[PDB]
């Protein structure tokens, strides 16, 4: 096969991939426009001769799409493998995936992080921390990644902001504290400390090819003075460290009032001058700075603009980016070693099982294991190809594999099939290289199995491997909360939409797609320009015809706040057995303790009951009796046996729990209000008469029963409605602060922090919005404050909302923006209009 | 002539009449609108900030910036009218 | 400019819209396949520059690189090893290019044309022939003034 010209040659990239220590699985993350694209086509032009960015334009090497282009932001995390030397010349495999650092795609890091285990966060020099690099580092930490930060823009520090060279420095070394603040915020390990004499921290500057530690830096001295030992000279050029010129060494104490830090007396002053030599002196003293530093330029060269002339210099400079090897090795474990806690953390099954002590050493032959999470389309888009990491063993070229999804168990055996593997490729941005095989450790692209996967798969073996057990579906950092319904124009072509919504559905993680009862076809999403992304692909690439949008909603669900005035009592059909239930609230914050799982189901009664009785002072009683938590096992709801062994034989009453359990976990869905989930409600058991013969124990009647049971609580007990609230932060200039507040003040908002960033003219407000209002925010900001005030916004969290959802009395007029009370009754009826229930719902329906 | 009716923005919107111009940072200024105009004219904000993070010797330096600039401007000046004007200056 | 009827049916009912806010064009063109039916020939705009943070200097007596206190001031408060283990550099070992100054001054004009618009951000190029130059484009490119007349925003 054809490929362009590469430093390396192909047959060391092949023969590489068979030892798995000499690889590192990376992922770059970060905030919206931090240089991770740029920095990705640096490395790019250090490995390829032949590829160039143009004097004008951004190259983005890695950004293939045509929405990529057009939009100029990243969508689509791409991977791309490369072989790059460190300091001292040793040759590495590195397989670096670009995540998109937009919040919506927060969904694309996520499938980013399940197959990998570094994260490399970039951060800009001059913003500082954001909204997404806050979650990023709780995602990163939560999924239990070793992380490394690098600092991106610090030529925004010289070239814009114009900065004193002791202030830059206190400007990074806020930045660094303030990583290290969210660090211990969220770790439980006190040996993540992050500083650059660690190796840990790495400066970098994407647009002109900067980037450097404290060691290569140094490997610059011992290269150009020699005799220099550079690993020990790197160990004190940071923190409160002075050169005493006299005695030649490194002393705490100041020798002078003037003598600066050896940051700045070493490191930072001289990039200030090649900076200043450049720009500013290019005419007259920059061929005596030029034949200082030696480096030797052509005249052709000499002629060119100030920013392609600076990038030169500095390239010709600093040379090979080693430091990024050098951190990317020393601080993330090779697949070898970190196989463990991926095994610990990702296998269903357990690391003590056969399986995971096999895939716990990755051996690259045995057992075929491979994780695929990633679905790539065609240029064609008429087959997908799917892209993961192999586990263990050794996966061939026309072998025959076996398809393992989501709902597959050991038990079922259901969600199961054999493929033929076509084609393996590695995967370079714009090209693949088709190869015969890939050992354990690398990552794939599979040709031929993209038909039973939907979201992600596994990949084992025909024969034998008879206890294989799936890995873990993804975990999302956001919950999807935009309900849009489709149909398409000419009612003849519903087949062919009805097509590319299954295959929208493969590329896209965290989208749902569903059908209602009234016939709507309702897509979720977490925000307006990730729908917009769907439609471009739905239509432009999947369906080649007009499809009808509706006007966006959000998602609602349901609640109680009183306590139910009277015993909710219902019997069966074949009338030998009645459940009766009063339903109450939880406490403040039991919800979000069962959501991010600190209270857990299966636990030996021991500690689940301790927790209840320590915390939330409950009961000893209600401590050891819960059944269940939610319509999940981390649903935001509990069931409460509270029978007595003395007044109902317990020992009969265990016996219908199994179906009464089905019945909660069934009931909590699809609640009686507008078909929604329940949030924050305890449902408690009073009397049960249960019956004794075992065919009236059956399920069929007592499901339904207990159905009734809990929509009879639910209603009694003054059911209220939730929706979501999103997080918003604003970055505007000092006089626009003003206008973000006239602006928020319609939408029933509040601001909660108004913070000035330490080192910069903006501010940041910090704020909480409604996300049925939050449709147009954006653009009434970037329209009212001229383009310069910039928001982002994710889904945070849940709140009732304000009126009654049962006051028939309230009359509403329709095509009107209703006020306050009127809210919740609004809600309620068009929802109930648009899923196709009745127009009312009554307190004594069931 | 073109018509009135040819005409767009015309919009009932509070955020859209006042479309809350920038003025950048008190130092941008928008081309050919007189700058002693523009200087009367600003929203007087940002040099309320200027005057509390300035230096206590830069309030001097500032005084002694303008008092240059007013040298020159009397310089310049020295393109009067001709009646406040002499005949043997004229 | 000029251009280049719809009955009721279950998907457009008004009954299941909820109307809060109202939707205008422009969240129509910044968005063009979430609120549109048919966008046929529509071209996808850019979505966001990060902000240029580029502060003017007014002082020619300043020094090029000076804490201009527009930013703000930075709040105030690691592995440090012993003075006894004493690492000695060798004797011409330098900081680099410690003879030539931190700023001169050309270095804030040349910092100043980093940021010009076209052709003052450049230092060479090729001729235009005069009438292919327009001296008012930017003018009525940008938006238009507040308190003009009617005719002039025509
Ligand atoms: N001043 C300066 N600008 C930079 C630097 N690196 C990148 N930029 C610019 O910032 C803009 C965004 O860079 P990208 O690399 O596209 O940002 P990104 O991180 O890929 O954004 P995502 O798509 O979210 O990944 C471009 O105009 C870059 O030229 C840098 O070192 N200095
Ligand atoms: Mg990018």
């Amino acid at each position: 096969q054809t490929l362009p010209v590469t430093v390396y040659e192909m047959d060391f990239l092949a023969d590489l991939m068979d030892n798995s220590e000499l690889i590192r699985n990376v992922t770059l993350c970060g905030h919206l426009h931090h240089g991770k694209t740029c920095f990705v086509d640096c490395l790019i032009e250090q490995t390829h001769p032949e590829i160039r960015k143009r004097y004008d334009q951004d190259l983005c090497y890695t950004d293939i799409l045509f929405t990529e282009q057009e939009r100029g932001v990243g969508i689509k995390s791409t991977p791309v493998t490369v072989v790059l030397p460190d300091t001292k010349g040793k040759s590495y495999l590195f397989n670096i995936m670009d995540t998109p650092g937009h919040v919506n795609f927060s969904d694309e890091v996520t499938a980013g992080l399940r197959i990998s285990d570094g994260v490399v966060l970039f951060i800009d020099a001059a913003e500082g921390v954001m909204l997404n690099t806050e979650r990023l580092i709780k995602h990163a930490v939560q999924e239990r990644l070793a992380v490394t930060v690098c600092i991106n823009k610090i030529d925004r520090l010289i070239l814009e902001l114009k900065l004193p060279p002791t202030d830059a420095y206190y400007k990074l070394r806020h930045i660094v504290d303030e990583v290290n603040g969210l660090i211990s915020m969220y770790s439980t390990d006190e040996n993540l400390i992050l500083s650059p004499l660690l190796g840990n921290v790495c400066f970098s500057s994407s647009q002109y090819s900067i980037c450097f530690t404290l060691g290569s830096f140094a490997k610059i001295y011992a290269d150009t003075f020699g005799d220099i030992n550079y690993q020990e000279f790197a160990k004190r050029l940071w923190g409160d460290i002075y050169f005493n010129p006299k005695t030649r060494k490194f002393t705490k104490k100041a020798p002078t009032s003037s003598s600066q830090r050896s940051f700045v007396e070493f490191i930072l002053e001289p990039l200030y001058k090649i900076l200043a030599q450049v720009v500013g002196d290019v005419d007259t003293s920059l061929p005596r700075t030029l034949d200082e530093l030696g480096i030797h330029l052509t005249k052709e060269e000499l002629k060119l603009n100030i920013r392609p002339l600076l990038r030169l210099v500095c390239k010709k400079f600093f040379g090979e980016f080693t430091g990024f090897v050098d951190m990317c090795v020393q601080h993330i474990p090779s697949p070898k070693v970190g196989a463990k806690p991926k095994i610990e953390h990702t296998y269903t099954g357990g690391v003590d099982s056969d399986l995971g002590e096999a895939m716990s050493d990755c051996d690259p032959d045995g057992p075929l294991m491979c994780h695929t999470t990633k679905m790539y389309s065609t240029d064609d888009g008429v087959q997908f190809h799917a892209f993961g990491r192999v586990l263990s063993g050794t996966i061939h070229a026309g072998q025959p594999v076996k398809v393992l999804g989501e709902n597959y168990t050991l038990e079922d055996e259901e969600d199961s099939q054999i493929c033929t593997v076509g084609r393996l490729w590695i995967s370079v941005a714009r090209y693949h290289i088709e190869v015969n095989r890939v050992p354990a450790g690398n990552w794939v692209l599979i040709e031929g199995v993209d038909q039973p996967i939907v979201k992600t798969a596994t990949i084992t073996e025909p024969r034998g491997n008879e206890e294989a057990q799936i890995f873990r579906p993804l975990k999302f950092n956001t919950t999807s909360v935009i309900k849009i319904a489709v149909e398409p124009v000419n009612p003849s072509e519903l087949p062919k939409m009805l097509d590319g919504l299954r295959k929208v559905n493969k590329s896209y993680p965290s989208l749902t797609t569903k059908v209602e009862e009234s016939g709507e076809h309702v897509i979720l999403g977490t925000g307006e320009l990730y729908l917009d992304c769907v439609m471009h692909d739905l239509r432009k690439m999947y369906s080649e015809i007009d499809i009808k949008v509706a006007d966006p909603v959000v998602t609602f669900c349901e609640t109680v706040v009183e306590t139910s005035s009277l015993k909710c009592f219902a019997e069966t059909p074949n009338k030998k057995n009645k459940i009766t239930m009063i339903a109450e609230p939880l406490e403040k914050g039991l919800a979000e303790d069962i959501e991010n799982e600190v209270v857990q189901i299966t636990w030996n009664r021991k500690k689940l009951g301790e927790f209840f009785q320590t915390k939330y002072d409950w009961d000893l009683l209600a401590a050891r009796s819960i059944w269940a938590f939610g319509p999940d096992a981390t649903g935001p709801n509990i069931l409460v046996d509270d029978t007595l062994p003395s007044e109902v034989d317990k020992a009969l009453l265990g016996s219908v729990k199994d179906s009464i359990v089905q019945g909660f976990q069934w009931g909590t869905r699809e609640g009686p209000l507008c078909d929604e989930l329940i949030r924050n409600v305890k449902f408690k058991i009073l009397d049960a008469v249960v019956a004794q013969e075992p065919l009236h124990r059956g399920g069929g009647q007592i499901i339904p029963t207990a159905r009734r049971v809990v929509y009879s609580a639910f209603l009694m007990a003054t059911p209220r409605l939730m929706e979501p609230y999103y997080f918003v932060e604003v970055q505007a200039p000092a006089d626009c602060v003003s206008a973000v507040y006239t602006v928020l003040a319609r939408r029933r908002g509040h601001v909660t922090q108004d913070a000035p960033i330490p080192g910069s003219p903006l501010y940041t407000i910090k704020a909480f919005i409604p996300a049925i209002d939050s449709f147009g925010f954006e653009t009434d900001l970037r329209t009212h404050t001229q383009g310069q005030a910039f928001s982002l916004s994710v889904f945070h969290h849940w709140q009732i909302v304000p009126g009654d959802p049962l006051d028939k009395s309230i009359v509403i007029r329709p095509l009107e923006p209703q006020p306050a009370p009127h809210l919740a009754r609004e809600f309620m009826i068009k929802t109930r209009r648009r899923k196709g229930l009745s127009e009312d719902v009554s307190i004594s329906k069931f | 002539e073109w018509d009135a009716s040819e005409d767009t923005s015309i919009d009932y919107n509070p955020l859209y009449k006042e479309r809350h111009q920038v003025q950048l940072l008190g130092r941008g200024f928008i081309a050919g609108i007189d700058l002693k105009q523009q200087k009367r004219e600003q929203s007087r904000f940002y040099g309320d900030l200027m005057e509390k993070r300035r230096t206590l010797e830069e309030k001097e330096q500032e005084e002694a910036r303008l008092r240059k600039l007013r040298k020159k401007e009397a310089k310049q000046r020295w393109d009067r009218h001709w009646s406040q004007k002499k005949l043997d200056e004229m | 400019f000029e251009p280049l009827d719809e009955d009721w049916n279950e998907f457009n009912d008004i009954n299941k819209i909820i109307i809060r806010q109202p939707i205008r064009t422009e969240y129509k063109i910044a968005f063009p396949y979430l609120y549109n039916n048919l966008p046929h020939h529509v071209h996808l705009t850019w979505y966001h520059t990060p902000n240029v943070v580029f502060i003017k200097t007014e002082d020619p007596d300043l020094p090029a690189f000076y804490f201009d206190p527009l930013i703000n001031p930075i709040s105030h408060r690691e592995p440090l090893p012993d003075d006894d283990e004493e690492f000695e550099l060798p004797e011409f070992v330098e900081p680099f290019l410690k003879d030539t100054p931190l700023y001169t001054d050309n270095t804030a004009n040349g910092i100043a044309l980093l940021w010009a618009p076209r052709p003052f951000n450049l230092r060479s190029g090729r001729t235009r022939r005069a009438l292919d130059i327009p001296l008012v484009k930017n003018w009525y490119r940008e938006h238009c003034p507040a308190g003009q007349p009617v005719k002039v925003r025509v």
